[PDB]
């Protein structure tokens, strides 16, 4: 389970991104925007886990070996598209793939990992959702797909 | 909360892979004008 | 036209030092940067890759004028770049700061030499903290 | 390559002519005064290397022989004026088709062989060429056709 060539040189391309110092150190909330950038699924929780396994040292930034060890991690985890399809139609009261705005929203932001209202607007805005007729989620969990 | 991480870094991933296209054209632009301005010099050079 | 495919043979053969008719695959990027078109990195050894399939090295004229329409469809309007500066931009008025643009440049895809960094800055005048238009420097580097 | 009578004739009047002394040998600068007035257009680069082939030959001194070899493959070059307007005017800094005669003094001295400014007022002279104004290309057009 080692990162192919290929990727190393795009997350050390991201690495050097974040390198606003450019010492070669990633901040926990800076890893964090990296993992975002670079697709991988860790959870705020998960994230947090992470940080303290890199934080072992008391460092406090995280080094590009150790950066390694958890995306080979994190490709080992390969979360699936259709479990999350699983959990809209769970969320999707309506069950038929339409569910409101406005229930999407409170659920999205009133559990766990709370969000900000910008964030939302921004979802809905990639998601074309609208607030008061339904629109399907089917078409941005298949752009989820991409990943 | 697994949806929110998901959708989270997708969204993030997304803009940042357009964000690189365009830098990465920008570049190919950058270099281009340095080497009209080379061609021009060597055309210059033959023409004197 | 016709005329830029006689310009296309004149650059042809004056960059042919040997004269063989048929131009070096370093030359060939050269010249490629050199015609006003902009060539992506990955791109750049992309179209490498499909004239050097044969391996001989050296670039014919028919295929040549081929990728040249393919190098055409290639190229970008100056609009597509002052928008991805904008998007770039905090401000969003046109006014972008260099040393931002730097790190941008050179951390995404391909290096960035710090004196090619300098050569770019020094052209379009802009301030590495301060505020000042990309726009002119895209369109002056379309008219070279 | 062997010419009319006729162009013999006049390659050894030229040859009787700038031998000074009427050796038969002349050394490679005045060889070069001799090919540029019989009616070639040699670039100075082409002019270097019939000096290296003069040089493989022996002495640096030209012969018939040699020299009348040389006209054969020297005669096989034509130039078109559209192509030297074309140059004065990608030299023109506004396009219009018209260059400062100190402008154009600049331009030419600065890159490629070093001309002498005596022959620069050379090119002033002879050719109603404004200093200061802008050189009409008829008048360079003019000078090519009596090259």
């Amino acid at each position: 389970d080692q990162l192919t060539e290929e990727q190393i040189a795009e997350f050390k391309e991201a690495f050097s991104l974040f390198d606003k110092d450019g010492d070669g150190t990633i901040t926990t909330k800076q890893l964090g925007t990296v993992m975002r950038s670079l697709g991988q699924n860790p959870t705020e929780a998960e994230l947090q886990d992470m940080i303290n396994e890199v934080d072992a040292d008391g460092n406090g930034t995280i080094d590009f070996p150790q950066f390694l060890t958890m995306m080979a991690r994190k490709m080992k985890d390969t979360d699936s598209e259709e479990e999350i399809r699983e959990a809209f139609r769970v969320f999707d009261k309506d069950g038929n793939g339409y569910i409101s705005a406005a229930q999407l929203r409170h659920v999205m932001t009133n559990l766990g990992e709370k969000l900000t209202d910008e964030e939302v607007d921004e979802m809905i805005r990639e998601a074309d959702i609208d607030g008061d007729g339904q629109v399907n989620y089917e078409q941005f969990v298949q752009m989820m797909t991409a990943k | 909360t697994t949806i929110q991480k998901y959708w989270r870094m997708y969204v993030v991933r997304r803009r940042y892979k357009i964000r690189r296209a365009a830098t990465i054209v920008i570049q190919s632009y950058l270099r281009g004008y340095l080497t009209r301005n080379r061609y021009r010099k060597i055309l210059r050079e033959y023409k004197a």
